[PDB]
RNA sequence: CUAGUAACGGCGAGUGAAGCGGCAACAGCUCAAAUUUGAAAGCUGGCUUCGGCCCGCGUUGUAAUUUGGAGAGGAUGCUUU
């Protein structure tokens, strides 16, 4: 029951995903066209130059695990990165 | 943000700044030949709007056409003169568009943009290099240009219904008798 | 001369006004 | 007609190109005073400042063709000689 | 009449006080160039290659 | 009772458990489960008694159980006398729908007009608002209102008090009355609160006092401080007061929290370690804070009027009023308790620039006794010119530095003593250099019927949209 | 081409898809 | 034709119909003239003809059809241009009060 | 198909569309108006040992971002090369 009528409410089941889909006696084409659109794909993971890691080591060095102490620190920090933005890098470099 | 300022006064061409300035080069362009070539465009805002890029391959001409008539009134404008004389004169160019500058009692002012098809600036260059390819030789021959369109008439709405798609286009689908097969 | 304490102080027309048949603002010029 | 549940839209910035920009109202007026004023405009200058209004908006239709367009120019005018004498 | 009048500044001679743009300032205009950087990476790429 | 006692859902509960409110107060215990069961309810409750979160719990079970969506509508509306408290409402219903789907949001005067009509489109299910900008956009902006079961009215008494008696009547009749219910408070009644409660209220509703009548006034032997100073040198006479005034107790009131967590930041780089207490900090952090600050000897707190208001003062040395206060009369007759109170000698001094001299003459009409300081201008610690190259420097504190001098306006602006607060007096470019500019940011300064048309005759019918 | 038609074409490309019967 | 008949009429161009009626007022006090006689067309087929005193007075809207005008090549008469006419009314116009006003407008 | 319909012609000889609807085929975009201003980042030549050397165009504006059922900028957390 609906106490507000919304027909919307009825179909169900502010932000999507974008560059995919999430979704959930037959002839044999369709079935080899269903093996090969869940065939697990192999990530190609993105990592960090030499640069930035040196840029992220030389701010542990300092600072510890104080991400706000980072943020505002102007000489290993020349932009003002956000310390959510700096924590971001820190968890995917490997050192928190 | 100094183009907006120049867009605004040449809203005003009657006040003292302008028509000032529009006299002395009427002056200044009567001394001159019928076409020549301006190393600079006039009204920088105005050309720059309507596709003009300091490169290597855009140039401005000048030109002055005869105002008046013929009672008889010719059908495209003196715009439009004005484009196919200049055209002409640079037959290695391709029309862009053009505009006012001057207007006098005698003659009509104009400055007309050309681009060069052949110049590797505008080959290399997309966003520019549609008017290379060969369909957009002599646009103002076929009434390409802007004031080629405003004059065939290619306009939407029931009140350009013989013009729209081509006047003669649209007279002759209206004109052919269509049989088919099994009548 | 504030009379209350800490509030503020209290603070050419080309028509007639009069009345319409339907008793509204009737403006006469 | 028939009865379809009515929904409200997002405003349309299309519907927003009724100009409320405060900056090209500011290019306006800076440029008003750097141009000047057309010969017709000096007519309707004199013809205000001696009080003759009605003049002024007779002869402002037959320059410009409409109502419309004679209201708001004598409206234009007018306001320069206000903000003039607040200068001067 | 006077044919050429003088100019009455009633609008310049109000001085505005406040810039016309309220819209903010981004981060680039507060910190090194990102465009600096990547011509001088680029540059790094062309030294180590030789 | 407690909130754990009280039936309701698992993710308010455990929101207020990260709040770490755990007892419960008169206004919340007597007020919350009449507005759940779904009568309406008016009460006259001291504002930071908790009456807050009296009429937020009532509001976002109703949206988790009908379970409210951005496409649905407003939901529950808020209506708030000025900026600054809505605010805090804002800030408290953040912590307090962090574990629900619903949306929440605020449209006040002075702020972004576009902005605040794109929020509305897009659907905010929880508004709290201003009567002059709600009005404008139930009148002009397109939003989805037609879903409204809840109407909450804060500080009815101050709405009628800043001259919105019109505003209200034109809220009530364009809001849906069906099957909504209505929750306003008032500290003081009036003919017209009784008014506003008539024309807002479904028959006969419940009525609750927790106010109370013996209240301390003043005397004249109440001594307040005020101390003349520039616009362009309010803010480095303060930093000389509290770089000497050091190892003592001091509070200062400002105006907005932007102008709290500016400043908060702003003596970070400077060398001033200053406690805070602003609505964007969690309510834990607040009440830690403050806890710290009430069990300190010595230290700078920095807060708020309207947060004060509600919180109890300790016994400090000074009280700084830096910013105008938004009741001048509930200031003077509670702050003139809080210095002189207790064994302590505390004094009480509130910062005038030359332009608000009319505040002395209302000081000498209700005759309370007031003490000018000298204020020498050689004991100026001159850090004008550090601030201002770390301000163009710093992004952070640059974006800190427009939100608390926008703020300052603002509040500046909605004043209700408009003669001797006046918005168009003070020089733009003065205050701007107390916050750390070289020129002013641009904000708009304004965020009887003659000559008719000739023969024009009011509107007799048509249908108008 | 253009870069800022480079990136759409990098980020959201054409897709290989079927749809059932 | 109708404006040939009067002597003490001014002819007036075209009337914006996005603009308000009572710019018409604004309008005859321009040129001085205590009467309004407005054409008002609809559809670019229908006419409406309004009546009106300036600045206070009566204004009717009617709705002219059956229109014939003098250049039609069937009527033979021809008078003075600017003449002083004798208006012929009916019966009807001094007894119902509406036609009352309409006569003397 | 609408349709010899509306509409216009001494309302003669006559002239003469379009919207909707059913199909064929479908695809969307690029500028000017905003200062990169913490760095003309853009491009024509022609000398090359083919990697990079200079001559210039251009700030009276060449790259990047934006093109009004939009957008920018900050923040924020996932997702894409």
């Amino acid at each position: 029951s609906e106490s507000d009528a919304v027909p919307q409410q009825q179909q169900q089941e502010n932000h999507i995903r974008q560059h995919d889909l999430e979704l959930e006696s037959k002839p044999e084409v369709l079935r080899a066209l269903e093996r090969e659109a869940t065939r697990p794909v192999e990530k190609t993971v993105r990592h960090q130059s030499e640069r930035e890691r040196e840029w992220l080591q030389r701010l542990v060095d300092k600072h510890g695990d104080d991400v706000a102490a980072m943020a505002r620190d102007r000489k290993l920090n020349p932009y003002q990165q956000t310390a959510s933005d700096i924590k971001r890098r820190l968890k995917k470099a490997g050192l928190l | 943000g100094a183009l907006k300022y120049l867009e605004e006064l040449s809203k005003k061409k009657q006040s003292d700044v302008v028509r000032f300035l529009l006299r002395v080069r009427c002056w200044e362009y009567r001394q001159l030949n019928v076409i020549h070539r301006a190393s600079r465009p006039s009204r920088p805002d105005k050309a720059r709007r309507l596709g003009y890029k300091a490169k290597q391959g855009y140039v401005i001409y000048r030109v002055r056409v005869r105002r008046g008539g013929r009672q008889l009134k010719y059908q495209r404008s003196l715009r439009a003169t004005a484009e196919e004389r200049v055209g002409r004169r640079c037959s290695n160019l391709r029309v862009l568009n053009s505009y006012w500058v001057n207007q006098d009692s005698t003659y009509k002012y104009y400055e007309v943009i050309l681009v060069d098809p052949n110049h590797k600036a505008i080959r290399r260059d997309p966003r520019i290099n549609w008017i290379c390819n060969p369909v957009h030789k002599h646009r103002e021959c076929r009434g390409l240009t802007s004031t080629g369109k405003k004059s065939r008439g290619l306009n939407k709405g029931h009140r350009f219904n013989k013009t729209r798609a081509g006047r003669r286009k649209t007279w002759k689908r209206h004109n052919t008798l269509s049989l088919w097969r099994y009548r | 001369e504030i009379l209350e304490p800490f509030v503020d102080p209290p603070r050419d027309r080309n028509y007639r006004i009069e009345k319409d048949a339907n008793g509204g603002i009737r403006y006469v010029y | 007609g028939h009865k379809t549940t009515r929904r409200v839209l997002k405003e349309r910035p299309s519907r927003r190109k009724g100009a409320q920009s405060k900056r090209t109202q500011f290019v306006r007026s800076l440029i008003r005073e750097v141009a000047g004023l057309a010969p017709y405009e000096r007519r309707v200058i004199e013809l205000l400042r001696n009080g003759k209004d009605k003049r002024a908006r007779k002869f402002s239709k037959k320059k410009l063709g409409t109502f419309g367009r004679a209201k708001r120019k004598c409206e234009e005018l007018q306001r320069i000689i206000a903000e003039s004498r607040r200068a001067h | 009449e006077d044919p050429y009048p003088d100019t009455v500044e009633w609008f310049t001679s109000v001085e505005e006080k406040m810039p016309l743009s309220a819209a903010p300032e981004p981060k680039r205009r507060f910190i090194p160039s990102k465009n600096e950087a990547k011509q001088i990476m680029k540059l790094v790429r062309a030294i180590r290659e030789g | 009772q407690e909130f754990s006692e009280l039936n309701l859902s698992e993710k308010t509960t455990k929101a207020i458990a990260e709040m770490g409110f755990t007892k419960m107060t008169e206004i919340q215990r007597r007020a919350i489960p009449p507005a759940l069961a779904g009568k309406d309810v008016l009460g006259a409750a001291k504002t930071g008694s908790g009456k807050t979160l009296a009429f937020l719990i009532p509001a976002v079970e109703m949206l988790s159980s009908l379970r409210f969506k951005p496409r649905n509508g407003t939901g529950a509306i808020v209506v708030t006398p000025t900026r600054e408290l809505a605010l805090q409402i804002f800030g408290v219903a953040r912590e307090l729908m962090k574990y629900h789907s619903q949306t929440y949001g605020v449209v006040i005067g002075g702020a972004n007009r576009r902005a605040e009509a794109e929020k509305l489109g897009k659907g905010v299910n929880l508004l709290i608002a201003t009567p002059g900008r709600l009005l404008d956009h139930l009148q002009n902006t397109p939003f989805v209102f037609k879903n409204l079961k809840s109407l909450i009215i804060d500080e009815a008494d101050r709405i009628l008090e800043i001259g919105f008696e019109d505003e209200m009547r034109q809220i009530v009749k364009i809001l849906p009355k069906e099957d909504r219910q209505t929750m306003l408070f008032s500290a003081t009644q009036t003919t017209k609160v009784e008014d506003l409660a008539r024309i807002s209220l479904r028959p006969g509703p419940l009525y609750i006092n927790v106010d109370e009548e013996k209240k301390y006034s003043t005397v004249e032997g109440l001594e307040q401080g005020y101390v003349v100073v520039e616009a362009d040198k309010r803010f480095l006479l303060l930093f000389s007061f509290l770089k000497k005034m050091a190892k003592k107790k001091i509070i200062v009131f400002f105006s907005s929290c932007n102008s709290v967590k500016y400043y908060s930041e702003l003596l970070q780089y400077i060398d001033l370690p200053v406690l805070d207490l602003h609505g964007k900090q969690k309510q834990q952090k607040r009440t830690n804070t403050f806890f710290e600050f009430c069990n300190a000897k010595s230290g700078t707190l920095i807060c708020t009027d309207v947060a004060a208001r509600g919180l109890d003062i300790p016994q400090v040395d000074w009280i700084v009023q830096f910013d105008p206060p938004d009741d001048p009369r509930d200031y003077i007759h509670r702050v003139g308790r809080t210095a002189r109170g207790n064994n302590g000698k505390g004094r009480s001094l509130l910062f005038l620039q030359p332009c608000e001299l009319g505040f002395l003459a209302h000081l000498k009409a209700a005759k309370v006794p007031v003490v000018e300081y000298d204020f020498p201008k050689n004991k100026i610690l001159n850090v004008q010119s550090q601030l201002e190259k770390l301000i163009s420097t710093n992004y952070y504190l640059n974006q800190s530095a427009k939100e608390g001098y926008r703020s300052y306006i603002h509040a500046y602006a909605s004043h209700s003593l408009r003669s001797v607060f006046d918005v168009h007096k003070l020089d733009l470019v003065k205050v701007a250099k107390s916050f750390g500019f070289s020129t002013p940011p641009r904000v708009d300064i304004t965020l009887p019927q003659g000559r008719r048309a000739y023969g024009s005759q009011p509107r007799q019918g048509g249908r108008y949209k | 081409v253009l870069e800022k038609t480079k990136k759409r074409l990098t980020h959201f490309p054409q897709r290989k898809y079927a749809v059932k019967a | 034709d109708l404006a040939s008949m009067l002597p003490h009429g001014r002819k007036d161009a075209k009337f914006d119909t996005k603009s308000r009626l009572y710019e018409l007022c604004e309008l005859a006090e321009l040129y001085n003239c205590n009467n309004v006689l407005f054409f008002e067309a609809r559809k670019g087929k229908d006419l409406y003809m309004w009546f009106s005193k300036v600045p206070n007075g009566p204004t009717v809207k009617f709705y002219a059809q059956n229109l014939h005008t003098m250049e039609e090549l069937h009527f033979q008469g021809n008078c003075l241009k600017g003449s002083r006419p004798i208006l012929s009314f009916d019966a009807a116009f001094e007894q119902e009060p509406y036609l009352k006003v309409i006569k003397e407008l």
